[PDB]
């Protein structure tokens, strides 16, 4: 019906109204692929069709008044569905929506329609998002990265090896002059970029404003006395958006290089507005990634890494955090490498061997840069460099602030290990077998690396291959 | 079926859509409302002062800004503090009804725990317009 | 140590540094209760202590530089933990934090510290938040509800029975004159409040700006021609915060009473800023809730209803959404009644039978009003009224827009049933058994309810008792 | 006790909450006010123009903003400059009463020290509404 | 010399002043302009006067009905009399409370307009008013023990 339908009282089966298994997709259609297990007694085509019906139209008794809206090509459609080869009650649902159903580039409307309404249902036991088809005209009415990978490469004034850094810890409460000393020494020792955590920014006595002034004093000399381009990723966390905007605007006065925000742990529209502001003021914007056990690891029952990488890039950011290898985030080869490809690159068709069920048209979509943090140092540098190359933005957690000779020899040892690995990589060495002997060869007179390799002689972990959610 | 519309009269808030409660039903429900720990007050409002208005928006620059008009009711002498007797209430309703031919008389009550007022049964005047 | 510790190189045992099973709380301490299962090979006190250590200080190799910060009473502490009766490898952890560690009322810093960093760990299998102790000085630097229940009762100008409404569907694409007609007829027919959905707010042709102008013409007469105070919950949704602010400011011009937002499906700090704005402009603010399968229903592995109710009220809202009974959100007795109690009331000590492990000290915390919706109508009105009383804010989805005589007799039937149930409640009737006969008695000449009860003769469902996640 | 509400008439400002003063009492109080150095003026106002109004707020962009309407009185020919005779005032009240049956007539006076006008007794018309 | 259009001023009893040698100077220095110094009034210095705005005393006013005569006789048509016993002390409610205070104000003003010896006549004026205002009759039974005027000397 195009409108004016005199429906009888009750609900007509969703399989007779929202299910079309021969559906020929448009270039402007929005598609979603979901992995699902219904509650016992519910057919999976009834479940798929009901999800398509509730996210498009909705009813709890249909009469002639549902005839008031134009349904025709404008309503969502459930396509042919397939079983999951691992579990008997698990199926993959494919749902299409036309362009007319959503506000153009409206992230809370798209989020609420596609995820909000959908991931509710009492008669649905578990539902997991597997992929999304976003048509080019919705990708371009989205805003994406402000100053992505092909912009940041020329903008940061350096490149030719990975970007070396460290995560500033303890989280608790470090006083500003001991923080100023630690930052000056590790940047002057060899680090390119350091980064703050949530508690580092502002504490009951110490305001972010004054912590920033000690950063300004340190950063001027941590380029000026070293000759080499370096800096520090500020992290800017806050309770209200007025406080977030105040935090933005006071650092706009000094127009500081690259900063980061946990804003996209706060909310999607907070990052979208900031990315627009960052684009407007000619900035660079780093995005943090967290909540891995309650978002990313929702096994058969929620979100996964490839959809997360698509969702994060379809808000946008110039850098985005990556894997911690061990500890808080993952380090797995069959998880990270798809996730990084969907952030880094452009123009690639869908492939079921990479878990990609849909292609979004490509050609002019900015790349966004992975940030690896980095809990184990020296012996795991060979494998890290061999897997990721000159991706990263390697922000250590063990390195620097784990060296008993202090921040300058710590940073120098990490810098020596990066340059020694990069020289080995330039020599075309077989890093998995050669890298240990490169580290032994390097240690002769860097004393700092000799101390680093005595201190960290127990860590030999590379990566696990298969997922462990 | 079905033609729906208030003809020659309008919907005077809660309990107007149903048939009007009798004096016996009101007295029984007052005894119940007293039993449940609510404190009654008898209130009244003029025929055009019990029906919603916004004309007063003319005097003030910022509008509609949560503001409302002609929904305020005047209290009949005393609230039911101390005594709660339904026959005292019935005498006051009759005296109120006798006092104002062009005003509506209604019962309201409050719950003193967070001090919230409930506006109950029934909007009645000795010239009430057409029944539904 | 208060600072100045020359730590030997390597990570010291967390049970010797962040575990205190004899700890007694301060009045300014922030406490969190978590349900956890470690990966096989990790002690539960080692896991609890590691969570306290990583949310407080964090380490990937401790040396003398971790001695730079003041630790003493300023660090997080893991208290005595207990087994879960439901599962052998599950334990309840109790972790204390001092006020010195977090910025005053800073929601992204508190959220990132307590949830963001914590809910990740690879060697943690599942972790569920069970409760939170928020001390009064952090409760008051939170802002809470803008216009809560003791304010909303006097603001709405009527009260003494539940608040009757309906959810407008189809979600797709309803044109302005058919929307105007449906809204005018159901409000003039008897509804107190109507509601929009996310797709109803804005579409490729139809702008929110013009939908609002058709609401303005309709709403003026949908009070003026009826006599009774009524309104409409505008649903407001947007892609960026600039669009949210534009949507706010343009509806401030007409100063409409109560509206709703899925802003709190977008992000926490978006709602916090809006609640301050709503408080400043004297508004009323309804809060939407969605994602029930992947948030609310996270079994042993994430978020739960009581922590969600505490978190939602510690941002704030005047109305808040809440079970659909069937379909997308909850309907269960052992889920809803606790959830509603934690929203409605103030001054109540902890009880383990209600799943409360911590008391946040109370005395001046506004109530917030549950909004249910309500897919099943007429026969489930007795049980709903008997269970919930004059809580709700009942927004029907079959009622009104499922009546084949149109929106006015639909709304009139729902209004007749509301008044008939409220009169039965005023008569002290045993509503669970009497209500069916009250509905039959009403049907003699309400013809509108007679048609409602022939149309909905099949639905007889009450509520399920036990939690279904 | 005690029913309270003005019926069929409203309180026309100062001296309306007491019974109407006689013509002899008005003349005696004028003789006293003249003796105390006050200068009388006889003034009148149309029935809708003697009762306060805020409708004119429609024409101006900043409202209420201390603005008022329909509280302005028109003067009866002359103020009592020179001759002060209360029997002249009584003749003027009669002439005013004959001239305008649909307007209210009142006496006002001023104290010239800081030039302040006092609005006194009594708002009266030969069609004056219900006594209290 | 900061400024205000109305300004607070004796409560008669309770929190602020009620004394003759306190209030009358205080009120003169607020109401009036162009008056030279006098040591009997405690004025040691004259600030030049001519075009200095007046400001209006606000009293508040704990005792009602019997102290209206004395208040009117001492202060005239200064005030801005904000009662504390009146209105919200009347057991027949706010309208008869306010009505009793209004009837007493108009009755005192009529007595003042007739040139009565208000300090001695005012009690009989209140009795005369009570015949039919019932509201004032209830006011005079309710406040039957308070007959106070003002004390004279500053009691700091």
């Amino acid at each position: 019906t195009k409108a004016g339908a005199g429906f009888k009282a009750g609900v007509k089966d969703y399989r007779l109204t929202y299910y079309t298994p021969d559906y020929v997709v448009r270039d402007t259609d929005i598609l979603a692929a979901f992995r699902m297990t219904p509650q016992l007694g519910v057919p999976p085509e009834e479940c798929g069709a009901a999800v398509a019906a509730e996210s498009s139209t909705g009813t709890w008794t249909t009469v002639w008044t549902d005839g008031l809206t134009s349904l025709d090509r404008y309503k969502g459609r459930c396509y042919d569905i397939e079983p999951v080869p691992g579990e008997d009650n698990q199926y993959i649902a494919y749902v299409a929506y036309p362009i007319d159903l959503f506000e153009e580039g409206s992230v809370t409307n798209m989020f609420t329609s596609i995820v909000g309404n959908v991931f509710g249902f009492k008669a649905l036991r578990a539902l997991r998002l597997e992929d999304l088809r976003i048509p080019p005209a919705y990708v371009k009415t989205f805003v994406g990265p402000p100053h992505g990978i092909q912009v940041e490469r020329d903008k940061l004034n350096k490149y030719g090896r990975g970007l070396l850094g460290c995560t500033i810890k303890p989280k608790l409460g470090l006083s500003a002059k001991n923080y100023g000393r630690a930052v000056y020494e590790c940047l002057r020792g060899g680090l390119d970029f350091t980064k703050d955590d949530e508690n580092v920014n502002s504490q009951p006595f110490m305001r972010w404003r004054d912590r920033f002034l000690f950063v300004a004093e340190a950063i001027y000399k941590a380029q000026a006395e070293t000759g080499e381009v370096k800096g520090h990723y500020l992290n800017a966390t806050a309770g209200t958006c007025e406080e977030m905007m105040k935090r933005a605007v006071c650092a706009k006065e000094l127009g500081v290089p690259i900063i980061m925000h946990d804003y996209l742990t706060g909310g999607f529209t907070a990052n979208t507005s900031l990315a627009i502001y960052c684009r407007d003021n000619g900035l660079l914007l780093h995005i943090h990634r967290a909540m891995h056990a309650v978002i990313d690891r929702q096994r058969n029952h929620g979100i996964h890494f490839r959809v997360l990488a698509k969702a994060l890039r379809m808000s946008g950011g110039d850098h985005l955090h990556s894997g911690t290898v061990v500890g808080k985030l993952e380090g797995e080869r069959e998880v990270t490498l798809g996730f990084v490809d969907l952030m880094r690159d452009d123009y690639v068709e869908k492939d079921r061997s990479r878990g990609i069920y849909f292609t979004q048209d490509w050609c002019s979509m900015p790349g966004v840069m992975p940030v690896a943090s980095g809990g184990i140092h020296v012996w795991h540098m060979p494998a890290l460099v061999e897997i990721f190359g000159d991706d990263a933005c390697l922000q250590f957690g063990g390195g620097t602030l784990g060296h008993p000779w202090g921040n300058a020899p710590g940073a120098a040892a990490n810098r020596v290990a990066l340059e020694a690995c990069t020289q080995a990589r330039n020599e075309g060495r077989d890093l998995a077998r050669e890298g240990g002997d490169v580290i032994r060869s390097a240690c002769k007179w860097s004393p700092e690396l000799a101390a680093a390799c005595e201190v960290w002689k127990e860590i030999k972990f590379e990566f696990d291959t298969i997922d462990k959610l | 079926m079905m033609v729906w519309t208030p003809v020659n009269n309008k919907m005077f808030e809660t309990f107007s859509y149903l048939p009007p409660l009798t004096d016996e039903q009101i007295a029984a429900q007052v005894d119940y409302i007293v039993a449940n720990g609510w404190i009654p007050c008898l209130e009244f409002a003029e025929a055009d002062k019990a029906y919603v208005s916004n004309e007063s928006a003319i005097r003030f620059g910022s509008v509609s800004c949560l503001y409302y008009d002609n929904r305020y009711w005047t209290m009949w002498k005393l609230p039911m503090f101390g005594c709660r007797d339904p026959m005292q209430v019935l005498r006051e309703i009759v005296a109120c009804t006798k006092a104002f031919p062009d005003a509506y008389v209604r019962l309201v009550a409050f719950d003193n725990q967070k001090q919230v007022q409930i506006m109950g049964f029934l909007v009645q005047r000795p010239k009430t317009a057409r029944d539904f």
